[PDB]
């Protein structure tokens, strides 16, 4: 996160720490105790499945303080119109082998109705967005998870006042290179607030735009797959971590 | 009332009706109020509020 401020430890409750052989992968977010959404291009490279960590209760990664909560992922799943290296349906769904224990630091983000996001929650100028990403373009990550409030584009004027966006996505941010979510994020959650409680909006996503001067950050459209997502939720898991699913 | 225009009224979820009819609905871990459209509440740790902000 490029411009933001520390996010004061429990006010993200919902935030995920994705680690690969105790590396930082990405982000993501809590929607329910053993169900996680982050970015499909989070995964694009992953070998060995059992090396996937989910960790919620996070804040300051120096520091063990008995809030963090690690579990292993038992699926990720990946809609079949993503294409690995590529921006569009960038999401993910992810099965954690056992629930997380809901606590003051661990929280789940409301996932909206679709008719709900996109005819009220779309309205909202300003949502949030948090990582431990880097602080700047070509920087080090955060030790402390950080936010940032971002206003949201139209995608018409998205595309005027830049110097590829698709109903899959949506723009949010500020043109002049101080402000935007970065590498390191992707996979986090993009939270708007609507009458004192919080929704799942977007996700991080991806583009070369790390705070670039003429450029908004890119996330994806959570509207669009809310149904995607409530179907797999009821679903019995499969064995083979991965799992590609139809999309729509 | 229409879900489209103000969220008919209701604090989270709005489904249109035969009629001029207009039912709100809350997530789980909440339920509707007499008034038709808040939402309050059933657990501890309801999806997207902040206990530490709650409290
Ligand atoms: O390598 C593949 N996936 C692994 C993988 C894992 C985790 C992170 C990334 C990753 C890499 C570089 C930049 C970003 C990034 C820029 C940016 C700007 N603003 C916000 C967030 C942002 N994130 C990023 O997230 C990549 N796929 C791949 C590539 C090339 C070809 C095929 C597949
Ligand atoms: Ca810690
Ligand atoms: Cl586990
Ligand atoms: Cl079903
Ligand atoms: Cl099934």
């Amino acid at each position: 996160i490029v411009g933001g401020k520390v996010c004061p430890k429990g006010e993200c409750p919902w935030q995920v720490l994705l680690l690969v052989n105790g590396a930082q992968l990405c982000g993501g977010t809590l929607i329910n105790t053993i169900w996680v959404v982050s970015a499909a291009h989070c995964f694009d490279k992953i070998k060995n499945w059992r090396n996937l960590i989910a960790v919620l209760g996070e804040h300051d990664l120096s520091e063990h303080d008995g809030d963090e909560q690690s579990r292993r992922v038992a699926q990720v799943i990946i809609p079949s119109t993503y294409v690995p290296g590529t921006t569009n349906h960038d999401i993910a769904l992810l099965r954690l082998h056992q629930p997380v224990v809901l606590t003051d630091h661990v929280v789940p983000l409301c996932l909206p109705e679709r008719t709900f996001s996109e005819r009220t929650l779309a309205f909202v100028r300003f949502s949030l967005v948090s990582g431990w990403g880097q602080l700047l373009d070509r920087g080090a990550t955060a030790l402390e998870l950080m936010v940032l409030n971002v206003p949201r584009l139209m995608t018409q004027d998205c595309l005027q006042q830049s110097r590829n966006i698709t109903e899959y996505m949506f723009c949010a941010g500020y043109s002049d290179g101080s402000k935007d979510s970065c590498k390191g994020d992707s996979g986090g959650p993009h939270a708007t607030h609507y009458r004192g409680t919080w929704y799942l909006t977007g996700i991080v996503s991806w583009g070369q735009g790390c705070a670039t001067v003429g450029h908004f950050g890119v996330y994806t459209r959570v509207s669009q797959y809310i149904e995607w997502l409530q179907k797999l939720m009821r679903s019995e898991p499969r064995p083979g971590v991965l799992l590609r699913a139809p999309f729509p | 009332l229409i879900c489209v225009n103000e969220n008919g009224g209701c604090e989270q979820y709005c489904s249109d009706h035969t009629g001029t009819k207009r039912s709100c609905r809350c997530h789980e871990g909440y339920s509707l109020l007499a008034d038709g459209v808040s939402c309050t509440p059933t657990v501890e740790y309801p999806c997207g509020k902040i206990p530490i902000l709650e409290k």
